[PDB]
Parts: structure tokens; C-alpha cells; sequence
């Protein structure tokens, strides 16, 4: 039958997909292990940071309000409904307290 | 069977797709350790012709950015319950997060 | 009934979203 070994075929190829995708997760979860290393050198602490001039570089005219808080910190925002609409934005912070910079 | 032919080629598909969104954050996850190496990178050649001060000039990462407009006012409220930070807008805004602004910088 | 991101551990897309839903707002079905 033409469905039988349509099976037998797709039956074959899948796992040739699975281990693909064993692969893709073992490479992405050791890829994001080097990315913690590099982020916590503490001379490369010293020097991850932006300043004015880039962030009005990549954002034409407004008013931009920078937020700086730890790692692991949520950030919640709720759907646009009405109560006049509420836009806002829910900010949790339990490792350290938050830096808010107004760009100019 | 008949179903069990049908069953796998979406789930095919799927495995497909799926696959190929996981080597496209894997070369983002790439480009955004050369974007931070050369970051800092550029950070210490700039340091060695000029050091700016720490709350002013400077953004820690990681960090987000909020865009709305100039009109738009930003009230910020802080409650009883601890660990908590409450922005409240009159009209949209946009957030943008620290390896997009690596992006558009180059990196 | 809200959508999540986090600080250094979360996905661009994430906040694409977030964006999104609040460009659109409440939609109809």
C-alpha cells in the first residue's frame, strides 16, 4: 500500500529529527553555561554597560526611560483593558533594588 | 493505519519547524557573546582616551528600555508589599530589551 | 491573564509580544 511504508518512510526519518534535536539541546544548554561565565568575569562586569549616545542612536526622538535591575527580575504586564485603559507595567525585584535612568 | 499517517506527518512538520527556531536562537545566542565581548571591549578602549561616573552616562546590563511618547505621562509606585514596582502609562508604550539595543548599535 | 518576561532570562520574543498586545489591545473574537 502506498500509506503503509509512507509510515515505514516518515518512521525513519524522525529519528534522524529526534537525535537532531538531542543535539540542538545539549548545544544550546552548554552554549547558555558559557554565556553565564562570560557575564560574571568580574572585569567584564566592570564593563557591560551603554551609554546616552547609544541608546539615542537606536531610538528616534520620544521620551526613553532605562531600567536596570538584576537578574531573574519578572517584569508583568497586563492586558490593555479599561476600568480610561490601563497601561502598566508590574516589576519584581528580589535580589537587589532598581536603577531607573531618564534618557535625554 | 490510516490516521497514524496523518498523525505523524503534522508531527513531522512540527519537529521540523521546531527544529529550525532552535538554530535560529542558537546562532542569536552566538552573536549576543561576540555583541557583549566586543561591548566590553570597546568599553575599555574608550576608558583609556578619557572614567565616567556610575549613575550618570551609564546603563548597567541587564537593563530594559521604555519608549512612549512625550505627551504620555509616567507615574511610578512602590506599595506595602515588598519586591514590587507598579509604572503606570496614559497611552502605549514599547519595552526593548538589552541585546536588541546591542543589535542596533552593530554590536 | 498577563504576559512575562525576565531580566537576562528571557527570550526577545518575549517582549515582541508584549509589544504587540499592547499596540492591538483587547480584540475582537
Amino acid at each position: 500500500k502506498e500509506v503503509i511504508d509512507r509510515l515505514r518512510y516518515l518512521k525513519a526519518e524522525i529519528e534522524d529529527l529526534e537525535l537532531k534535536e538531542r543535539e540542538l539541546d545539549q548545544q544550546k544548554l552548554w552554549l547558555q553555561q558559557s554565556i553565564k561565565n562570560v557575564m560574571d568575569d568580574s572585569i567584564n562586569n566592570r564593563f557591560s554597560y551603554v551609554t546616552h549616545e547609544d541608546i539615542c542612536n537606536c531610538f528616534n526622538g520620544d521620551t526613553l526611560l532605562a531600567i536596570q535591575a538584576p537578574s531573574g527580575t519578572q517584569l508583568e504586564v497586563p492586558i490593555p483593558e479599561m476600568g480610561q485603559k490601563k497601561y502598566q507595567i508590574n516589576l519584581k525585584s528580589h535580589s537587589g533594588p532598581i536603577h531607573v535612568l531618564l534618557i535625554n | 493505519f490510516a490516521q497514524e499517517c496523518q498523525n505523524l506527518e503534522v508531527e513531522r512538520q512540527r519537529r521540523l519547524e521546531r527544529i529550525k527556531q532552535k538554530q535560529s536562537q542558537l546562532q542569536e545566542l552566538i552573536l549576543q557573546q561576540i555583541a557583549f565581548k566586543n561591548l566590553v571591549q570597546r568599553n575599555r578602549h574608550a576608558e583609556q582616551q578619557a572614567r565616567p561616573p556610575p549613575p550618570n552616562s551609564v546603563i548597567h546590563l541587564p537593563f530594559i528600555i521604555v519608549n512612549t511618547s512625550k505627551k504620555t505621562v509616567i507615574d511610578c509606585s512602590i506599595s506595602n508589599d515588598k519586591f514590587e514596582y507598579l509604572f503606570n502609562f496614559d497611552n502605549t508604550f514599547e519595552i526593548h530589551d538589552d541585546i536588541e539595543v546591542l543589535k542596533r548599535m552593530g554590536m | 491573564s498577563a504576559l512575562l518576561y525576565k531580566f537576562n532570562g528571557s527570550p526577545s520574543k518575549s517582549l515582541k509580544d508584549i509589544n504587540n498586545m499592547i499596540r492591538q489591545g483587547e480584540q475582537r473574537t
